[PDB]
DNA sequence: GCATGCTCTACTGCTTCGATATCG
DNA sequence: CGATATCG
DNA sequence: AAGCAGTAGAGCATGC
């Protein structure tokens, strides 16, 4: 049977993992054909079969069905008759545990995507067969030796042992401490006969060994590595998942699963990190049924490490002023400007993710925090997402832990500050209103180094041409910056001030696009509203550049004019005796939205403008 | 209004020209974002009766600005937007046309830039595109226009491109909107044409302007419209034509403009038929460039290849239908090119659906072949088809948007075939079945093809023969289990009302176009839908009182997903059988009322069963059907007496479909027993008033008794009819009301004087009399300076009936909440002035409101009517005459007509005054107490032995609501419980002929049930 | 499954400013 | 030189 | 000829 269902296989299946266009009738009979061989899968526990689909499954690369797989996989999960299920288990394992010439995507992929469904996906927490069978059945091969001349035969040993390292961890995943502990057929089985010591014997000496794995240095080490990370990482999961399994009753991580000592050239985290290529990453991202059957008759979260880290921090949290495990030492290891960028790119985000325990304690991870956020170290413009992440995480516990204190980190503040006004346009409008967003919440968290960029926002608005509006940055950052406060003394550091208005009234007389002068005429209105709430300065100079330029509207400019004159006047009533006569003129022949404006212009200074009545009378009230 | 009109009016009056074109430009072109996008006919015919001004307006605007060299601003704009408001304004400008007309004229006439000359011709062709020969050409001659371009094409030359391609494309339009009298000039039209093509491409030097070539030949083929070159004239200009879509088809590969194979694809797809002879020797050519620019990875030059390759396959098989003769050959490469395509090599998705279209058209010509050819097609053919669909699950890849055509191609080769394989039968019929199914995912112009192909397929599975038309039958009634099985997008069953009646006898609009049936029809429809109701098994069961009604607390079914799949199917009936009952429905009246009958006899208490019924004697009134086959006369006359009867004991709907099954008699010739008919039409207007149509087919049956019925029993029957009618006088309620008084009119003079004086005092004296002749309860409203007395009882019987029947929920609550606070307060007073005069017309309401629907009200006034039990049934106040009073209003309201829940709730109360009786008194002086259990027993005796059939109804009904109690008394659970026994049993044997439909002898069953174990 | 929208670009054309044959 | 069309 | 003036244009992307 087996025979001449592998002959139909390869009689008419193709052998990559599309290798077809999706839609065509050849691709619907080949995932018909699936189909079919998944509902004779689906309810009867079979290790020919169980074998005769795996075989399919890694072909090449990925193919179109998988989420059908790993779905019949927890079907086939869970059926009742848990011998048979322990028997597919053995029975996909010993295709794993041989030797045949291959290649190593297959051996690898069957421990990723075949088994670990199965071992994850609820068996039973009785079903300890496997862990009777493969105690010595996988610790030997576990204590094997590097055969570092034939690499053909080097790399498979690799995979052998992270094979046996993920099955390791699997089956840690899911276990009481009890029966870890215990005189049962773990203790029981990798010794000949019971004894008399409490069982914490393997454990130990397992912990020891997978310690030693992810410690090794390839200082002289060159030939093979990427797979040597997966190896390392994989058996750092293996740490944790076991004293995660056992319930890490003792402080431990301080001596253990931390903390290497380089002086003989160790390392932790550069191992398991890539430390080659940086992360480049793109900066921003009932009877009818019966009557009817008749007739039937007829980036870095997808990073292969960064989950397990995520819980282990998790639990460190939800289970147990510096602590030197991974308070202080991870403190030294981010702090320090001599470390890579990936290393603390990385332990970014996961103190972002769980800042929870960190609420009382984020005062000693600000100051780096901005250190590596604030200069150039990230990549593009700034790791934009991590920026927003790191500086909204900062911003969220407000009222503790002031970027002021540290007076490195003021002019961190104040040179980030800088940057993020400096490259902020992008052209699509949704972030960057929400980058002016940023901003604003940014300067009203600020409050003590001001360091507003005089001559850079003088640069961005002082644009001429009114062709193109390239002044309508520094209009809304105008609006920013005067929106609560900060008045803007301009020729203490900056340039005069005089120069200063007229170029803001010059680019209210830039007359070609609208919110550019509608923004213009407002900002400057609330100018004005701050220059009159204080005339201890000379207002007045302004009031009468503003003044100068709408009578060089009222000649030839009216609908421009009027609504001009309509937004200062809503900024700032008593501008209007210089026109009022002019409205009350040409008060009709102004017909549409515009005579609703000019009648809420007129609204404004009614207490003390005498004899009215004859005057809208005569114009039509 | 003319806001910005009058901008433009201001603007326009002054110097610095082509500042105010800009003006003009501008604001037209901001018109643009005010005109059209408002879903609106109210302001958007407020803008057109403004813009539609000859006063003012663009038109005088241009006649301001027409002599104005540089103003090709509004020359471009104004005529651009509008031409789109023109498009989007419907037919009514059809007088607003010639000002237009003079005006695009004008501005032709007189345009200036070629990148401006433009939208005034857009707005031209647009015109004369959208509205087409009318008489709008007696409004204005198009003909004089005709006239004036051909002298704009005649004495003119050297227009350079654009409008030179415009002017033959308007010349050609000229040529198809009414060119009926065109005759000499219309000759050398087409050599006018010509010479322009080969002035184009009769030359390989000055390199041929491309558009100008697909102008001059829409213009040919618009002169062909109306102008029918048929191949009997000239065979010369048709082969030069034939050579020009020729060179229109050249695949010209390195570059993307691609108009000309669109032109020549569209002159091809018209006049195909005309041609005789020149489509026969490049055939092979034509078949590949067009297969090829089926993928063509373009937008809608991809449809025109798809109609000019069907519509010339088409023609060329009607061709070699007749060309049966020479093009063996020709057909032979057919049959085996559309066998290499009906082969899956890799064939993806569309060559093989525009080869299984002809490969079908072909085999009605493939009769003398081999007569085995055609049997290798039809399972070639329904292998092919039957791996695509009937799939997995849940995914998708529909594709059943275009198995229409298969279906089509399945129906044409088998109908000339003999003798099927028949191995494929179940799959063509689970074919058919999921197409029905999918029809509601559909669209208009494809749901009418569906229907056409269902038809079509139909008219083929029927014609073969008697061993093969089961599956006819098969099919529906499996899909009539499809579609009434659905939740009662997702439809419901909302689209296939109209599908069933274009298809089962108005299907004479489907016939026509595709190359008895209505019978086939019609008799395998009422076959499946009388079978259908055979296997439901709807019999309801009981779920956890005393409940006493027929469709009560019984509620829960055998088959819960049974009740909607048979209500679903009732109104599928009631919108299907009225279609055309003029020749179909006359025999199947008997045998289908007898099996209904039947069904309905076993099981009566099923709404929707009468509702059949009345569609059938609707139909059985709509023929005439009645004389008195005489079977059917005795069957109905026998079952109206029984459900008139039957009728008595419901609440609602089971109410409202029995009247209107009752008062739908053909009753012409059922003259005989109105007295059993009356008691229903007294009930078909007293349940009115809050509900329309049984207070209008009441009226509509009274419409027919009086002027079919010979007025002598008549005569005496007409003080109970009208006087219930003037509740009215105080298709909705005004038709209806304007419809009684007609009635009222015409009924005659003498007879409607009943209507007014019958009786005047049954109920409305005794509420027009004080409830107490002397008044009492004097309430002081509370003021500061004041406190006056109000006398709080003359405005009770008011309150008292509206906090009965309002239909006012925001005060119907308050009024009852403050008789409440009433209650209350004449607890207030009394507790330290006698009111057993007052209480005997309190209460008998006051439990009526307690218990009659809503939940709020509910939760009001029964904890009241529990605390007020409580307090009367006590010692300090004991055998006051109020508890005689309350005692006597609650035995009375046991015995009542139909208030079936009022019954049961009052049986609930006995129960409590049951317990609380026992409960409270000691029996050192309870010796002359009227309040004993002993008179409650004799009470009920001589409730017990009475020939009022109700009275012992409630004896028996209160002791099924009290043999829970005395299973734990003693004293009295001995010595008069066989007296009791006996007395039970003789009224059990005196109600030998009540009815069984009244339910007494099934209540007393239990009764004696609950006395045989207490005794044993 | 057809019917429909945002892209921003490359070809094609229009306008426009210079040359230039052609018969007496 | 005076028109007279055509290119580019 | 020489800069611009314009939409067809497949390609992608939306939706019922």
């Amino acid at each position: 049977l087996r025979r001449v269902l592998e002959q139909l296989i390869v009689a008419h299946f193709p052998m990559q993992s599309r290798e077809f266009p999706p839609g065509t009738p050849r691709f619907n009979n080949y995932v018909d054909c699936m189909k079919k061989f998944l509902d004779a899968l689906e309810l009867s526990q079979s290790p020919m079969l169980l074998e005769l689909m795996t075989e399919v499954l890694c072909r090449e690369q990925q193919h179109v069905m998988e989420e059908l797989f790993q779905s019949s996989f927890r079907r086939i999960a869970r059926r009742g008759s848990c011998v048979t299920q322990v028997g597919l288990l053995e029975s996909v394992y010993e295709m794993f545990r041989k030797d045949d010439p291959r290649l190593s995507f297959t051996r690898q992929s069957f421990v990723d995507r075949s088994l670990l469904t199965l071992l994850w996906h609820c068996s039973l927490d009785a079903l300890r067969e496997f862990f009777s069978t493969i105690v010595v059945d996988a610790i030997d091969v576990l204590k094997s030796r590097f055969t570092k001349l034939n690499e053909s035969t080097f790399d498979t040993q690799i995979t052998k042992k992270m094979g046996y390292y993920k099955i390791l961890d699997v089956m840690y995943s899911r276990l009481p401490k009890d029966d870890v502990h215990a005189k049962e057929s773990k203790i029981n089985q990798v010794f000949h006969g019971s004894c008399i010591t409490e069982g914490n014997e393997l454990t130990k000496t397992l912990i020891k060994l997978c310690y030693d794995a992810f410690t090794e240095n390839m200082a002289g080490e060159n030939q093979l590595l990427e797979r040597r990370r997966l190896y390392h990482c994989a058996a750092y999961n293996c740490a944790i998942s076991v004293i995660c399994c056992v319930f890490n009753e003792l402080k431990f991580y301080q001596g253990f699963l931390f903390s290497e000592k380089p002086e003989k050239n160790l390392l932790i985290f550069e191992n398991l990190i890539d430390l080659k290529r940086r992360y480049n990453f793109p900066v921003e991202v009932s009877t009818l049924s019966e009557e009817m059957s008749q007739f039937d008759f007829s980036e870095l979260n997808r990073h292969e490490c960064m989950a397990p880290l995520t819980a282990l921090v998790k639990h460190m949290h939800r289970s147990l002023r510096d602590l030197p495990s991974w308070m202080k030492f991870l403190h030294g290891k981010l702090g320090n400007p001599i470390v890579p960028l990936n290393i603390r790119l990385f332990l970014a985000k996961l103190v972002i993710n769980t800042e929870e325990v960190f609420r009382p304690y984020a005062k000693h991870w600000l100051s780096p925090l901005l250190q590596l956020a604030a200069s150039e170290n990230n990549g593009g413009e700034g790791i934009h997402y991590m920026v927003v992440e790191i500086v909204a995480t900062i911003l969220s516990w407000t009222g503790l832990a002031t970027p002021t204190g540290v007076p490195k980190d003021e002019v961190l503040a104040n040179r980030l500050l800088n940057f993020l006004m400096k490259h902020v346009f992008h052209p699509k409008r949704a972030v960057f209103r929400h980058n002016l967003e940023i901003i604003k919440t940014l300067v009203e968290c600020w409050k003590d180094c001001l360091s507003i960029p005089y001559r850079l926002i003088f640069e961005k608005f002082s644009g001429k041409d009114p062709n193109s509006k390239d002044n309508s940055v520094g209009i809304q950052l105008l609006g920013i910056v005067m929106a609560n406060d900060l008045p803007p003394y301009d020729p203490q550091c900056g340039i005069q001030s005089s120069e200063y208005f007229q170029a803001l009234v010059n680019n209210m007389s830039f007359v070609r696009y609208k919110e550019v002068y509608a923004a213009a005429a407002e900002v400057l209105g609330l100018i004005l509203r701050y220059v009159m709430e204080r005339k201890n300065i000379l207002e007045e100079s302004l009031c009468e550049l503003v003044a100068k330029q709408l009578k060089q509207h009222q000649n030839t400019m009216e609908d421009k004019f009027i609504v001009c004159l309509n937004k200062v006047t809503k900024s700032f009533p008593p501008l209007a005796d210089r026109f009022m006569n002019a409205v009350f003129f040409l008060l009709p022949k102004f017909h549409g939205v515009l005579k609703t404006l000019c009648l809420e212009v007129v609204l404004c200074r009614v207490e003390g403008m005498t004899e009215l009545y004859f005057q809208l009378k005569s114009k039509d009230f | 209004v003319r806001c910005s009109l009058l901008r433009l009016q201001e603007t326009l009056s002054a110097a610095d020209r082509c500042g105010a074109a800009l003006a003009g430009h501008q604001l037209i072109r901001g018109l643009g974002q005010e005109c059209v996008l408002s879903s609106s006919p109210a302001v958007l015919a407020l803008q057109t009766s403004l813009v539609f001004s000859r006063d003012f307006g663009l038109l005088v605007f241009v006649r301001k600005s027409l002599n104005s060299i540089e103003f090709r601003e509004c020359r471009e704009e104004i005529l651009k937007f509008l031409c789109i408001f023109l498009e989007k304004m419907g037919q009514k400008i059809a007088p607003y046309s010639v000002e237009i007309k003079n005006t695009c004229t004008s501005v032709y006439t007189k345009d200036r830039a070629a990148k401006c000359k433009i939208p005034a011709l857009d707005l031209l062709i647009k015109l004369l595109q959208t509205f087409r020969s009318s008489r709008l050409m007696d409004e204005f001659k198009i003909g004089e226009l005709f006239s004036k371009f051909y002298g704009e094409l005649a004495l003119k030359k050297k227009i350079p491109d654009t409008v030179l391609e415009k002017v033959y494309e308007l010349l050609g339009l000229l040529g198809e909107v009414h060119p009926s009298e065109m005759i000499n000039n219309a000759e050398n039209l087409f050599r006018a044409f010509l010479g322009e093509l080969k002035t184009q491409m009769t030359s390989a030097v000055r390199e041929p302007k491309l558009p100008v070539l697909a102008g001059c030949l829409k213009g040919l083929s618009s002169l062909l419209c109306n102008f029918t070159k048929s191949m009997e004239e000239d065979p010369q200009t048709s082969r030069e034509i034939f050579n020009f879509v020729l060179k229109a088809i050249r695949p010209q590969i390195d570059l993307k403009r691609y108009a000309v194979p669109s032109a020549g694809l569209r002159l091809f797809a018209l006049h195909a038929s005309q041609f005789s002879t020149c489509l026969l020797d490049n055939y092979v050519s034509l078949f590949e460039v067009l297969l090829k620019w089926c993928a063509h990875t373009n937008v809608e030059l991809k449809k025109a290849a798809l109609s000019a390759l069907e519509s010339f396959l088409k023609q060329v098989s009607n061709m070699v239908a007749k060309n049966a003769e020479m093009h063996k050959n020709k057909l032979q490469y057919f049959m085996e090119q559309f066998y290499g395509i009906i082969r899956n090599v890799d064939s993806n998705n569309k060559e093989l659906s525009i080869a299984i279209r002809g490969y079908g058209l072909f085999a009605g010509p493939c009769k003398v072949i081999n007569a085995k050819d055609v049997d290798f097609m039809y399972v070639e053919l329904i292998q092919r088809c039957k791996q695509m669909f009937l799939t997995q699950t849940d995914t998708g890849d529909d594709r059943v948007y275009q198995m229409p055509s298969f279906l089509q191609s399945v129906a044409s080769v088998l109908l000339y075939l003999d003798t099927v394989p028949e191995v494929y039968t179940p799959v063509l019929e689970h074919l058919v079945v999921m197409q029905i199914d999918s029809f509601p995912q559909y669209s208009p112009k494809m749901q009418l093809v569906c229907c056409r192909a269902i038809v079509k397929v139909f008219l083929a599975l029927a014609a073969k023969g008697p061993v093969l038309r089961n599956c006819i039958s098969t099919v529906v009634h499996q899909g009539l289990i499809r579609i009434c099985s659905k939740p009662v997008k997702v439809p419901t069953y909302k689209d296939y009302v109209d599908l069933f009646r274009h298809l089962l006898s108005s299907d004479q609009m489907m016939d026509s176009i595709l190359a008895s049936l209505n019978h086939l029809l019609y008799d395998e429809f009422v076959k499946s839908v009388l079978k259908i109701v055979e296997k439901l098994d709807l019999t309801l069961e009981i779920q956890t009182m005393i409940p006493t009604s027929d469709p009560a607390a019984n509620l829960h079914p055998a088959k819960p997903k049974d009740f909607s799949a048979f209500i679903n199917l009732v109104e599928f009936c009631r919108e299907i059988l009225p279609e055309k009952q003029a020749e179909f429905f006359e025999p199947w009246v008997y045998s289908f009322s007898y099996e209904l009958i039947l069904q309905s006899t076993r099981l009566p208490l099923i709404s929707g069963f009468y509702k059949l019924l009345s569609i059938t004697v609707r139909n059985a009134k709509k023929i005439k059907y009645f004389e008195g086959k005489y079977s059917c006369f005795a069957l109905f006359v026998k079952f109206g007496k029984e459900v008139a009867v039957k009728m008595k004991q419901y609440k609602d709907e089971l109410l409202a479909s029995c009247l209107t099954f009752l008062l739908s008699l053909p009753h012409n010739i059922i003259e005989l027993d109105v007295r059993a008919y009356v008691p229903a039409l007294q009930m078909a207007f007293k349940l009115g008033l809050s509900y329309t149509p049984l207070a209008e087919v009441g009226l509509n049956a009274l419409e027919e008794w009086s002027i079919y019925i010979d007025r002598h029993v008549m005569q005496p029957y007409y003080k109970d009819i009208l006087p219930c009618l003037d509740g009215y006088l105080k298709i909705s309620l005004e038709e209806i009301r304007i419809r009684v008084v007609q009635m009222l009119g015409s009924l005659g003079g003498q007879i409607n004087k009943n209507l007014l004086t019958v009786t005047s005092s049954d109920e409305m004296m005794k509420s027009y009399v004080a409830w107490d002749r002397e008044k009492r309860l004097s309430f002081a409203v509370p003021f500061r300076e004041m406190k006056p007395v109000i006398f709080l009882d003359v405005f009770l019987p008011r309150v008292t009936e509206l906090a009965l029947t309002a239909s006012d929920r925001q005060t119907k609550v308050a009024a009852c909440e403050l008789l409440h606070s009433m209650v209350m307060f004449m607890l207030g007073k009394a507790t330290q002035p006698p009111m057993y005069q007052l209480y005997k017309r309190t209460f008998p309401v006051l439990l009526r409101l307690a218990c009659d629907v809503d939940q709020v009200t509910r939760q009001l006034y029964e904890p009241l009517v529990m605390q007020l039990i409580h307090w009367f049934t006590n010692n300090k106040k004991f055998e006051s005459q109020d508890t005689v009073a309350l005692l006597e209003a609650i035995l009375d309201g046991i015995v009542d007509p139909v208030d079936s829940t009022l019954r049961d709730f009052c049986g609930r109360c006995i129960r409590e005054f049951l317990k609380w009786s026992i409960k409270q008194i000691t029996p050192q002086q309870q010796e002359k107490s009227p309040v004993n259990t002993k008179s409650l027993f004799k009470r009920l005796y001589s409730l017990a032995l009475h020939p009022n059939a109700f009275k012992r109804l409630g004896a028996s009904l209160a002791f099924n609501n009290i043999y829970r109690e005395f299973r734990e008394e003693e004293s009295l659970v001995e010595q008069f419980v066989f007296e009791a026994l006996v007395i039970y049993m003789e009224s059990l044997a005196l109600a030998h002929a009540d009815e069984k439909s009244l339910g007494t002898i099934q209540q007393c069953c239990d009764a004696i049930d609950h006395l045989c174990r207490i005794i044993e």
